[PDB]
């Protein structure tokens, strides 16, 4: 309809004036309209970075696509809009954040949907997975605060009833799943942010990664990335130190040079 | 100047069907529409129609119960208005413009420049 | 690619036996999958789009963004002077 | 004359299928690609026409590797020196 | 959450 | 509270940090970019337009009285 | 429209203790909070709380020395005031809202949309 050509474009280009007009007289307009790619009012303004029309439209209840906005906030790394998204109901009162990646696969409410049928990134990639992935500090650090973690994706010969009926299920998922979960913990974002000790963390999981390069051949350059990943990383903490003492922790861990 | 004359108003009982009629005397009419003014309001759109025929509705209100078209070759503008309601009662005017642009789907008057008289439509409920 | 058609080679079933051995005798599912992949497509394309590098052309898009907003704006300033310059005839 | 034209045409549709393929996130969809509307037509027609990147890809890769282990999931994970080992106790059985 | 608390509540 | 190498390792993290932010603010910008930028002046534009029209509609209504 | 009403006010003697509690009626209170109105003055932010439980308080002045807290399952929202000052007498107001935003933490009155009705608070020294 008009109304809906006319609040797509106030919202896709900013017009704050007239999207807070329409959002309050308006009694014949459904928010939840798509363009022709199918993104609606939200997944427009967080794709142009409009943090005022996107709490404009958070207001208003019954409001679509909040999931698939945080992750569309999270990959263009809109710190401000991701804590607007992250403070709609849908994530503050219940504990999307926490729950894992294939916990999430298990409540089916579509929540992360971008369309009638999918996600816009791919379904085991939670929040945190996600803002690890794109390497967001400050994103990471807002979901760690929340709760959020990364699973480690379990042994490759796992025999455990998860690793085993998803295996016999799609052996395709589960081998991207697993990817995925791997190329967030091996994230120099995560890696700093979540540990106690991040060079030990990046050393041991260099050396996981390494491990499932020769098993999953068929994958071997995307794990063979991620080693290197952890590789550069603990380089790049040495090549921070400046004094002794730094250079002594690094190196001696907690002169026994571990 | 095209020339726009409104037929077909007059008083219905709610729930009815009505059906307006627009006259055009001009060639530059590539964009025609119909615009309603409720007494004590400003006027607003209802529905715009193009010369290939794509048409938009304002609102959602209007939007399954009124129908605009075009006989286009014999130069007549038709609102189809069906499930008449109390708040339907207004002044209903058709609009012609040469060029519109990017704020046609939006349907506003202020973007059309030759207006007809207007014909009167009451829904008695 | 050389490996693939080699294992293709073997898939059909008329292959068994070595040669020594051998003498002796509304819309479908598939629409709907489609339209999700393009549709990821698209959007992936228009993500690979936005990562390549900004052009003078594009930069020079922003700069006449600014030279009709300012244009817009002096302009609007203007009309407040003129207003409240008629506001004092009639006070 | 304008073979550099039309083979720099022929490329952009070759990276096009293999872009299609690698946005693919589960076996539904990479059956869809890969066997058209398991007979691997798709698979069959990049061999045909050399769209070598579709075939190589990782995705129509562990589609392969699946079909080619069809009764061996043991034998999928072994050694080399395993795999030639059999190689051998299949020959020295093989009458 | 975080390991390390680089900055209570502001 | 804590340890000397825990003081020690907090001081290299948030020094890797910062530095791995400087490194990207030297990355190459890219169109969504500057896209972003795009989108502030069309955003700051509809707001200031707007708020010219505020001052038009007080002074029309400031003559009524007057 | 949630329901929010105001207890526990009164006159208390400078340094003393107070503690308000805010009855809410509804199920879209995912955020709340506290605000004083002294006479003579604008309607200021004292605390405010989340669902999760995160707070943040206005100021350096209450800090330490005002605490908020809810039931959250028993829809309650309390504000324990301690070391109370002649400048605490104010007229305090709990609000609620279903969404804040990043300005949430700014503990402003203008982002919540329900208000209860208030309850006096003068501290005497
Ligand atoms: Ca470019
Ligand atoms: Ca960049
Ligand atoms: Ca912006
Ligand atoms: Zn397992």
């Amino acid at each position: 309809t008009a109304e809906e050509e006319r609040f797509l474009d106030a919202a896709e280009y900013g017009n704050i004036p007239v999207v807070r007009k329409m959002l309050e007289e308006s009694k014949t307009l459904n928010v939840n309209c798509v363009d022709y790619m199918g993104q609606n009012a939200l997944q427009l303004a967080v794709g142009n970075e409009h943090l005022e029309v996107t709490e404009l439209l958070l207001k208003k209840e019954n409001l679509a696509r909040i999931g698939d906005a945080l992750l569309l906030a999270i990959s263009k790394g809109y710190v401000r809009i991701v804590e607007a998204i992250l403070n709609h109901p849908g994530f503050a009162a219940s504990k999307r954040l926490t729950l894992s990646p294939c916990e999430q696969e298990l409540q089916d409410d579509d929540f992360y949907a971008y369309d009638e049928d999918g996600t816009r990134f791919s379904p085991d990639i939670t929040p945190i997975i996600l803002a690890a992935h794109c390497q967001k500090y400050e994103v990471v650090h807002m979901l760690l605060m929340k709760g959020a973690r990364i699973e480690r994706p379990h042994d490759y010969f796992c025999k455990c009833g998860d690793c085993m009926e998803k295996q016999r299920h799609d052996s395709f998922s589960h081998s991207r799943s697993r990817i995925n979960a791997y190329k967030g913990l091996a994230s120099p974002a995560y890696l700093s942010l979540s540990s106690e000790d991040p060079v030990l963390t990046a050393l041991e999981l260099s050396n996981e990664l390494a491990k499932l390069a020769n098993i999953e051949k068929e994958f071997k350059n995307d794990y063979r990335k991620l080693s290197m990943q952890c590789k550069d990383f603990v380089v790049g903490v040495l090549d921070l130190c400046r004094d002794s003492e730094e250079v002594e922790a690094i190196l001696n861990g907690d002169a026994s040079l571990s | 100047q095209v020339q726009l004359q409104e037929s077909g108003g007059g008083s219905v009982q709610s729930g009815g069907s009505l059906r307006l009629s627009c006259a055009a005397s001009g060639d530059k009419n590539y964009y025609m529409g119909w615009f309603r003014q409720a007494p004590g309001k400003e006027r607003e759109g209802v529905a715009a129609i193009k010369s290939d025929g794509e048409t938009r509705y304002a609102d959602s209100s209007v939007t399954g119960r009124f129908t605009i078209s075009q006989d286009n070759a014999k130069k007549t503008l038709y609102l189809q208005m069906t499930s008449l309601k109390p708040e339907d009662t207004a002044m209903y005017y058709c609009a012609a413009d040469r060029y519109i642009g990017t704020r046609w789907k939006y349907v506003r008057p202020e973007d059309y420049s030759y207006w007809g008289q207007g014909t009167q439509v009451t829904v008695s409920s | 690619f050389a490996r693939s058609k080699l294992w293709l080679s073997y898939f059909d079933d008329g292959k068994t036996l070595p040669p020594p051995f051998s003498l002796v005798p509304q819309p479908t599912r598939y629409q709907q999958i489609m339209k999700r992949l393009i549709k990821r497509y698209v959007l992936k394309a228009q993500v690979d789009k936005e990562n390549d590098e900004v052009n003078e052309g594009e930069l020079k898009e922003i700069k006449q963004d600014i030279s009709s907003l300012r244009y817009e704006l002096l302009e609007d300033k203007s009309q407040a002077t003129e207003e409240l310059a008629i506001l004092i005839h009639k006070l | 004359e304008f073979k550099n034209d039309y083979r720099k045409l022929s490329m952009q549709c070759k990276d096009f299928v293999v872009g299609v393929l690698d946005l693919c996130r589960d076996s539904e969809e990479v059956e869809a690609i890969l066997n058209g509307d398991a007979s691997l037509s798709r698979v069959k027609l990049a061999i045909k026409y050399e769209v070598k990147k579709f075939v190589a890809h990782p995705n129509c890769q562990q589609q392969l590797l699946t079909i080619w282990y069809e009764n061996l999931s043991g034998l999928r994970e072994q050694t080399i020196a395993i795999k030639c080992l059999v190689v051998l106790v299949v020959a020295l059985g093989l009458p | 959450g975080p390991a390390f608390m680089f900055n209570t509540s502001l």
